[PDB]
This record gives structure tokens, C-alpha cells and sequence, in this order.
RNA sequence: CCUUCUCAAACAUUCUGUUUGGUAGUGAGUGAUACUCUUUGGAGUUAACUUGAAAUUGCCUUAAA
């Protein structure tokens, strides 16, 4: 026997738990609404999983739109066998870039420059292809 | 050396050999055009399409214009050309004379219209060129519309044709054909004498027998294309800037036509060679290209037969042509050649990689096969969008099409290609301006 | 800065290193790679650069890819109402002088419309390399040409000022066309510590260009940006050194 | 009455919202009215008479013209109505189309396909080429037609209705 | 049933010139080379590739009734 959630594949840009939940309510009242969203550069992997009441509700508005059409999408959605339990993709957004630096003094860090370029010449020694500076 | 002036034959006949650009004839020529004079059956052997084209040919137009006025109705003379390329072609040798008049001249092929045909058979076409099955068709159909009155008889490129699965065919034509005064003939170039005991019909007397007379310091490139639309970036070939000589196989005169005219398109040098030229400019081309290091030039089995350019850096084997005999081992072309360098590629809708091993069953070890696109996104709409013959009308590159698929149409067991398969079903996945070609 | 005679025997010494025996366009681009502290921070900008130059590899890229695999050639973008204006064959006329063609000039109006459909729109765009575009649309391409064609310095267009004060005429397309061909090697300046401007082919002009170009280019961004180390290589290259400045490192000490 | 199963399939058409999107596309197409090609070439006329044409675009509507589209094979969609006075004509479309590998469609009424053609009646009217425009929309389009009326519809083929 | 930041000043009067600014993406994935970083926190950056706007679980009411 299948499952309650509902796969859907196939989410065009502005779709989301607003219109999510907004519309899917129609088909009764929903447990749950994840739409896969992007891990930086906010927006969305363009499927995302559902489930309503019971299997019933998932049966109803799984049919009623699984060919559906919209702007430029049809969008695929049916059910899954039993269970599948949803787990994960919570809700992400685009996280800023957090800049910690540079806690030394060019001590060890300009070193690191030295030895670095040094031992660099020493890899271009290794290639081997000789070079200066 | 042969020339016009001693024949003393008619004005125009000779008067137009000399708008085909040849001052004099050659020595297989002259080996044999004066002494066939006669009722003297000739049966030719000599260099592989040495020009003998004109050698066997000059008798239709001599016995035929000494008897231009009679039947004129009743077909005065009949060569049989198997392969659908050469056949073609030696009718484009048939156009040979604009100062021919007395006489007309049937395409008698595997594939054309026969409505069309004899259609065109109830005029009394004067000359006609044939390929002999259909030819059984229609003397067991149109005969009284044609046949009874023939004078001489040909059998040109004997090769295949007195080879088994023609036999019937021949034996029953000629058991068929008036030979009271027809004039027997059967014509090569170089074939066995096995052809004498399978030639024991239609010879009676006055013949004699006249002679004139893969390579491993070379290897035959290999490709494998699986799209049947399969197109090739020469420029990568040619990022030599310019600089290459190239030397392109492909199918038919309509067909180097097209790819002449697109292939122009997409700006490379562009020379090309079929049997609608006439021999004007067959000779500019050619010879132009042995005045050409920089380029290439298309040619079919035309330009197959023993004509020189040195050194080609690359033969182009493309939709492979008629006959494993010349495309085995005509390879002597570039090593051991004029000791020139290059190889030779071969590009291959997939299935029929035994082919292949036909060709490994002739035991040649081969290598390369390297990775052309197919999904060269340009190449895709940089063709069938763009619009040209067919952009000329709704009848044209169709006809390059058209083709394409009745040269590869008339090979079935000669070639691997399956009766079910991609012969001629699948290959139709290059069919049109349209795609998927289903 | 810097020393000729090093980055010359790099050049010819990194001939050595491509004498070796698509693939090949892969090899053989030089290019030029520069660091610094951080590059412009906390913004993600598109902002292209009109580099001046010994001169351009354009001309090299045009007529020794006029026998190449792909083929490159050019655009430009009008604007809205300047198309009826400037036709194909006014422009024509002029451009020919330093033998250099456009094909095909669009409004974004047929970006957003016709060639929209990702699939039409990157294969409309990739099988360019140079572009053109207008500053007023440039501003306006961000969200047309979407999140692909940003990712080629390629693609990404150069922008350009073309309208004259006020109501443009055509006088400065003619002649700054020219100005963003010949002298001008546009270069793009994003995040992080790490900036590559791709430079050349090693199979155009005697490193008698390149050579110029290094030092032009590299002293050029030295001044402004305040940079930390300077490499060259060959798009596989391990890095190939110049000018290593620990003197303005330590302005990272200036600002913490 | 049990009704044979070459008929029957009329009366599964397109829904709500597969039509509404259908003629969202199709009324960009309205062939051109009569005064505007009397228009047209009225401006041209003096124009010529005193003082470069890109392929025009509609869609290919007549019946005859329809089926010739087809069976070269041309068209891309086809529309066929529930209604026809003669139900005779279409009868053979819905078979035909299949063997060809058509992407045809059945929408309710002959008013509603006449009226985006400037007709009174249509009964079938179709496109094959289009302009670039909504060549996305097109391949969605009959995407769209195959997916919710192709699919599952294959059993309308068998089965006497009634 | 949605429709897209299509321009600025400055400087010098030249049918244009000079100069500084102004632009965050559909996603999925291929990836061999680096930079840089900071204490494992792997962060921002490095050639160029495939793609039917493809998929699976990276903690205001007159656009009414």
C-alpha cells in the first residue's frame, strides 16, 4: 500500500509553503509542506514533498493536478509506497559570508609566504623546470 | 595517335568530341575504336575506367548514325551498367554529344520510376542504358514497344553482372534478345576469363581478347558515427590554415551536388567532381587539383578509377561506396602510392560494423576510432534550418536525399545492410529537413 | 618594475612546457593568475574591466579561429528604440576598416522573449566568445541572461557607453566599436583572494606581445589594487613566479 | 444505445485548463480578419503607389488544407471538435493522427475553435510551424495533450460507450 | 496566468572626446590545476563543460455579476 505524503516535482519560482499549504489546503487540512530549497543562493530545487490527512486526501489531490499545468510547468506529483518518511531539506536560505581575519601578525603569515614560496620553487625544482624568485 | 580527322566520321559526332577537351584519344583508346570497326565483336579488357567510355561507346553512335534515319523506334542499341553510380554516370556519357540528335537515350535503373520509365519507353527511346532485372521487367512488358528491332549489345562493367545473382538475368535477356544481327559485346575493364565460360553464350565468331597492360605501408582509418545524421567539422581537419589536401568519397552526383553547394556554405574550399560535369570541367577540376595543394574535392565512384592527385593527407571513405574490391584495395592510392602520406576514414551509421569485420574477414588489423560529435549543436541547425534547393523548390535536396537512399538502397546482401533493419528503414532517422527523422 | 628576462624565459621556457606532445584549447591558453588580501568584499559583482593593452589578441583569436572548431563571432545589444535607427548595413559600411564584423545586433526585448527557454538561451549565447552590450541595458541584463552566461568572462558582456550627449548618433559606434577592439582587454573582478585573467594563446603572436603584455597588465593592477603575489601559467600550469610583494602584505596589519 | 468505439471517443476531451491554455495560445494566432488585409495592402498600396516580408503566421484551419497538412507529415497539433453536423467528417481523424504519430487534440465546440479563426464553424483547426516565440509553450503544449489525454486514454479505444 | 534596474554625474568643446561610478543569477550535475584562509572552521576565489526552465530527503475588487 502506497504512502499519505505526495512527491512533487516540478515547482516553478514563487511556489512555496505560502501557496504550498495555500492551495493544497483545499484538499483538506496538510501534516506537512517542504519544498527543497537551495543551500546558498537562495531558491528552491524545484520539487518538494507533502502529506494532507490520509492517504485519501493524497489520493484526491495527487489525481485531481498529477498532470496539472501551470505557467510554464506541468507539475508531476504522486504518492509513494508506504511510508518514506519525510526527513530532512529544512528550511535553508542564503548564508552570508562570515570573514574571520588575519588574527596573526605577518609573523608566521608572511612566513608562510616565504617558506611557501620558497618550498614552491622547490615544487617548479621538482617538475622539473628551473626557475628564480 | 588516335584523333578525330582519320575516322571520316559525321561533323558533329567528332566535332563534339572536341568540346570534351581531348585533342586525342588514348592508347586503350586506340587499341580499340578503329579496330572494332567492323561487324567484329570486341571484347574489352584495359585499365580500370580509363576513359574506355568513348572506346566501346563511338561504335553506338556510328552504326546507329549510318543507320540514323531507320528504326529510330525499335531501341538501337543496349548497354548494360550494373552498378547504379557507374550507370549514371556512362550516361552522363550518354549526354556526351549536344550533336547527338538522331538518336535517344533511356536511364534504365533500380529505384527510378518506372512509370516514369517506360512511360518514357513508349516513345522509342533510340539507345538505351540499362541494369538488367527491372530490364527483364520490361521486355516481358513493353517489348513490343520497343524490343524486336535492336542492333548492338553491350555488356559494360561485366563485373558483377556475369558474377551469380545476375545470371538469371543475363541468360535470360540475351536468350530473349534478337541476336540474328545483334552485335555481341561484353565489356570491362579488367575482369577473369572465368567470364569466358560464364560468356559461352552470345559470343559466335570474329572476337579476340585485348590487354593493354590492403597495401600495409598504408593503414584504412575508422570511425563509427551512431547518429545517422553525422557531420563532420573539416575546419579540425583543416586548422592547418588553409593548407590541406583532402580527397572526400560520398555516394551520388546529386549528392556531391548538395553537400558542394552547403558545404560551401559553411566556407571551405570547395572543388568537386560527379558525372553531371561534363568532361570540360571534370578536367579544369581534377587537374586543377593537382594544380591545388591547399583544399579538398568530393568525388563517388567517378573519380574512383586510377586518377591521380599525390599525397592526399586524408581519403574520406564517407557512406561507404559500391564495391569492397576497389574499397579494399584501390588503397595503394596513397602508400604504396605516390608514396604520399595521410589515411583513409570511413564514417559508419553503427549497426553495420561487421562490414567491419567483412573487411577483418579480408584481414586487415585496424585501429582508430576517435570522437566526433553528432551533437554538435550548429552543425544540427547550421543544415536543416537553413534552407537552399529545397529552399529552390519543394522537389530538391530531397533529391540529394532521394539519392543518398537509392545508391545505398541498391546495395542488400553486396553490403551487410539488413532487409529489416537500417536497409532502408532506420537510416530514414536522416531523413529530412525535419528531425527526429522517424 | 618586475623583470623582463624572468617572465621571458617563462614564456619561452613554458613553450618548452606546451612542446611536449578542444583538448588542445584547453592546453594551450596562457593565462595570467593574481592574488591579493580579499578582493572587493561582501558583494557579489558583475562589473567587467576595459583593460588597456600592448594590443589586442582579438584579431589573433578572429583569423586564426577563422579556420577553428568553434568558430567565434560577435554581437552587440541595442537599445530599445536605437534599432530602427542603426541598421545592419549602415554599420557595415564602416567597420570593415580594421577588418572587424558583427553579426547579429538584438534588443533584450527578443532576450527576454525569444530567446528565453534556457535551453534556447544558453545555446543562443554559448556558441559565442566575445560580446558586446550597451550600459544602459547592462544594468538590465543581470536577470536576462541569467545565472550561465555569467560564468565565461566570455559571455559575460562588456558594457559600453554608447550613447552621445543627448540623443545618441552613430559616429561613436563606428569608432568605439574600434575602441573596445583593438586596445582594450576587458577583465573581471570577483570575491575571495583569488583573481585569473585569461590572457592569450600561446600559438598567436611571438612572446615579444605577451612579454609587453605581462608588464602592462601587471603593473597596471599593481597600482590600484594593492595585490600580494603574481603567478603566470598555461591553464594547467603549476604557477610560474614574477613579482612576489611581501611589502604591501603587511598592510593586512594596517586595517586588524 | 451502445455506442462502437470509434465514436465515444469524442466526449473525452480537453478539460477546463488544458483548453483555457490551448486557446491562450491559439488567440496570438487569429488568422488576420478581412479588413485587415484590406487594410494592409490598402497602406501598401499607396505606398507603392508613391514611396523585407518575414513568412506570415497563422494557424491552418481548413478541413481539406488539415488533413493534407497531415498524412505528409506536417502539422503539429490538431483540434478537433466534438460537433459536427455530419459527425461523419472527423470520424476517421482521431485513428488517422494516431497512426501518424500527430499530436491531435479534442476540444468542445465548433463555435469555440470558429471563433478564433474568424469563422463561424471549424470543426478542425490546426498548426504545424510556429513562430519561435511560443515554440517552448508548443513542445509543453502537445506535451501537455499526450500527458493528460494520450496517456491514460488508450482504453477509450475499445469499449463501447453508452 | 506574473512580466523583467534599457542610466548617471564629472571632466574638456571636439559631427565625438576624456574619466569615475551603476549589474546578485532556475536548478541539477562533470571536473582534472591552483589561490587563500583558519584550526579543522574548510571558508571565500581558480580554466570550462552536459542540460527538453529536466528533478527525489547537502541539518486595491469594475479583471463582477
Amino acid at each position: 500500500e502506497y504512502s499519505g505524503i505526495i512527491y512533487v516535482s516540478r515547482l516553478p519560482h514563487g511556489f512555496h509553503e505560502k501557496e504550498l499549504s495555500k492551495y493544497f489546503a483545499q484538499f483538506g487540512d496538510l501534516k506537512e509542506v517542504r519544498l527543497a530549497r537551495n543551500k546558498k543562493t537562495g531558491n528552491s530545487r524545484h520539487y518538494g514533498f507533502l502529506e494532507f490527512v490520509n492517504k485519501e486526501d493524497a489520493m484526491i489531490a495527487q489525481e485531481s493536478m498529477n498532470n496539472y499545468l501551470l505557467m510554464g510547468h506541468l507539475l508531476q506529483v504522486r504518492v509513494l509506497p508506504k511510508g518514506a518518511k519525510i526527513e530532512k531539506l529544512y528550511k535553508y536560505k542564503k548564508r552570508v559570508l562570515v570573514e574571520k581575519g588575519i588574527t596573526k601578525p605577518v609573523k608566521q603569515l608572511k612566513d608562510n609566504m616565504k617558506q611557501k614560496h620558497e618550498e614552491r620553487i622547490k615544487k617548479l625544482a621538482k617538475s622539473g623546470i628551473e626557475f628564480k624568485w | 595517335v588516335e584523333k578525330f580527322e582519320e575516322l571520316k566520321l559525321s561533323q558533329p559526332t567528332l566535332k563534339a568530341i572536341e568540346k570534351m577537351g581531348f585533342t586525342t584519344m588514348t592508347s586503350v583508346q586506340a587499341r580499340t575504336i578503329p579496330p572494332l570497326l567492323a561487324g567484329r565483336d570486341v571484347l574489352g579488357a584495359a585499365k580500370t575506367g580509363s576513359g574506355k567510355t568513348l572506346a566501346f561507346l563511338i561504335p553506338a553512335i556510328e552504326l546507329l548514325h549510318s543507320l540514323k534515319f531507320k528504326p529510330r523506334n525499335g531501341t538501337g542499341i543496349i548497354v548494360i551498367t550494373p552498378t547504379r553510380e557507374l550507370a549514371l554516370q556512362i550516361f552522363g556519357v550518354a549526354r556526351e554529344l549536344m550533336e547527338f540528335h538522331s538518336q535517344t537515350f533511356g536511364i534504365v535503373i533500380g529505384g527510378a520510376n518506372r512509370r516514369q520509365e517506360a512511360e518514357k519507353l513508349m516513345k522509342g527511346v533510340n539507345m538505351l542504358i540499362a541494369t538488367p532485372g527491372r530490364l527483364l521487367d520490361h521486355l516481358q512488358n513493353t517489348k513490343g514497344f520497343v524490343f524486336k528491332n535492336l542492333k548492338a549489345l553491350i555488356i559494360d562493367e561485366a563485373d558483377r553482372i556475369l558474377e551469380i545473382g545476375f545470371e538469371d538475368e543475363m541468360r535470360q535477356i540475351i536468350k530473349i534478345l534478337p541476336n540474328e544481327d545483334r552485335q555481341s559485346m561484353l565489356f570491362s575493364a579488367t575482369q577473369t576469363t572465368k567470364v569466358e565460360d560464364l560468356a559461352r553464350i552470345s559470343l559466335r565468331p570474329g572476337p579476340l581478347f585485348i590487354n593493354v597492360v590492403t597495401a600495409d605501408g598504408l593503414e584504412q582509418g575508422y570511425v563509427v558515427c551512431d547518429s545517422d545524421k553525422r557531420f563532420l567539422l573539416l575546419f579540425s581537419f583543416l586548422k592547418r590554415n588553409q593548407k590541406k589536401k583532402i580527397i572526400v568519397f560520398l555516394s551520388s552526383c546529386n549528392s556531391v551536388k548538395y553537400y558542394a553547394e552547403l558545404l560551401n556554405y559553411i566556407d571551405l574550399p570547395v572543388l568537386e567532381l560527379h558525372g553531371k560535369q561534363k568532361q570540360q570541367k571534370r578536367t579544369n577540376t581534377f587537374f586543377e587539383f593537382c594544380n591545388a595543394e591547399r583544399g579538398i574535392l568530393i568525388c563517388t565512384d567517378v573519380a574512383a578509377r586510377g586518377l591521380d592527385i599525390p599525397a592526399v593527407d586524408w581519403i574520406i571513405q564517407f557512406d561507404p561506396p559500391d564495391d569492397p574490391r576497389d574499397y579494399i584495395h584501390r588503397v595503394g592510392r596513397t602508400a604504396r602510392g605516390t608514396k604520399g602520406k595521410g589515411k583513409s576514414l570511413m564514417f559508419l551509421t553503427p549497426n553495420e560494423l561487421g562490414f567491419l569485420r567483412y573487411l577483418k574477414a579480408s584481414k586487415v588489423p585496424l585501429n582508430e576510432y576517435e570522437f566526433p560529435e553528432n551533437k554538435i549543436a550548429n552543425v544540427q541547425s547550421q543544415l536543416e534550418k537553413l534552407i537552399k534547393s529545397n529552399y529552390y523548390l519543394h522537389q530538391t535536396a530531397k533529391d540529394g536525399y532521394r539519392s543518398y537512399l537509392q545508391a545505398y538502397a541498391s546495395h542488400s546482401l553486396k553490403t551487410v545492410y539488413q532487409i529489416d533493419k537500417l536497409d532502408l528503414a532506420k537510416v530514414a532517422k536522416s531523413y529530412g529537413f525535419p528531425v527526429p527523422p522517424k | 618594475a618586475i623583470p623582463r628576462e624572468r617572465v621571458i624565459k617563462a614564456v619561452n621556457e613554458l613553450i618548452k612546457f606546451t612542446s611536449k606532445p578542444e583538448e588542445e584549447l584547453k592546453k594551450d591558453l596562457q593565462l595570467i593568475v593574481v592574488n591579493n588580501k580579499s578582493f572587493t568584499g561582501t558583494s557579489k559583482s558583475f562589473k567587467l574591466k576595459l583593460l588597456n593593452v600592448k594590443h589586442s589578441f582579438y584579431k589573433p583569436w578572429k583569423e586564426a579561429s577563422a579556420t577553428a572548431v568553434k568558430d567565434f563571432k560577435v554581437l552587440l545589444i541595442l537599445k530599445d528604440s536605437d534599432i530602427k535607427k542603426v541598421s545592419e548595413d549602415d554599420l557595415f559600411d564602416q567597420l570593415d576598416s580594421e577588418g572587424i564584423k558583427v553579426d547579429e545586433i538584438i534588443c533584450g526585448k527578443d532576450l527576454k522573449t525569444v530567446y528565453k527557454a534556457y535551453e534556447a538561451r544558453n545555446a543562443f549565447i554559448s556558441q559565442f566568445s566575445l560580446i558586446l552590450a550597451d550600459d544602459s541595458i547592462v544594468t538590465s541584463l543581470p536577470k536576462l541572461m541569467g545565472g550561465k552566461a555569467y560564468n565565461k568572462v566570455e559571455t559575460t558582456p562588456i558594457s559600453i557607453r554608447t550613447h552621445a550627449n543627448k540623443e545618441f548618433s552613430l559616429t561613436t559606434l563606428t569608432n568605439n566599436i574600434k575602441k573596445v577592439y583593438m586596445n582594450q582587454l576587458p577583465v573581471k573582478l570577483p570575491r575571495g583572494t583569488t583573481l585569473n585573467v585569461h590572457l592569450g594563446n600561446l600559438e598567436w603572436l611571438r612572446p615579444e606581445e605577451f612579454v609587453d603584455n605581462v608588464e602592462l597588465i601587471s603593473e597596471q593592477l599593481i597600482k590600484a589594487y594593492q595585490i600580494r603575489s603574481i603567478f603566470i601559467k598555461t591553464n594547467r600550469s603549476p604557477v610560474l613566479p614574477l613579482y612576489y610583494n611581501q611589502d604591501v602584505l603587511d598592510e593586512l596589519e594596517a586595517k586588524k | 444505445l451502445k455506442v462502437p468505439p470509434t465514436i465515444a471517443q469524442f466526449q473525452y476531451t480537453l478539460d477546463r485548463n488544458t483548453a483555457a491554455e490551448t486557446f491562450k495560445l491559439f488567440n496570438k494566432y487569429r488568422p488576420e480578419t478581412a479588413a485587415e488585409k484590406k487594410e494592409r495592402l490598402t497602406k501598401e498600396a499607396a505606398a507603392v503607389a508613391e514611396g523585407a516580408s518575414p513568412k506570415p503566421y497563422a494557424v491552418k484551419y481548413g478541413l481539406n488544407h488539415v488533413v493534407a497538412l497531415i498524412e505528409n507529415k506536417k502539422a503539429k497539433l490538431v483540434l478537433i471538435a466534438n460537433d459536427v453536423d455530419p459527425i461523419e467528417l472527423v470520424v476517421f481523424l482521431p485513428a488517422l493522427c494516431k497512426k501518424m504519430g500527430v499530436p491531435y487534440a479534442i476540444v468542445k465546440g465548433k463555435a469555440r475553435l470558429g471563433t478564433l479563426v474568424n469563422q463561424k464553424t471549424s470543426a478542425v483547426a490546426a498548426l504545424t510551424e510556429v513562430r519561435a516565440e511560443d515554440e517552448a509553450a508548443l513542445a509543453k503544449l502537445v506535451s501537455t495533450i499526450d500527458a493528460n489525454f494520450a496517456d491514460k486514454y488508450d482504453e477509450v479505444k475499445k469499449h463501447w460507450g453508452g
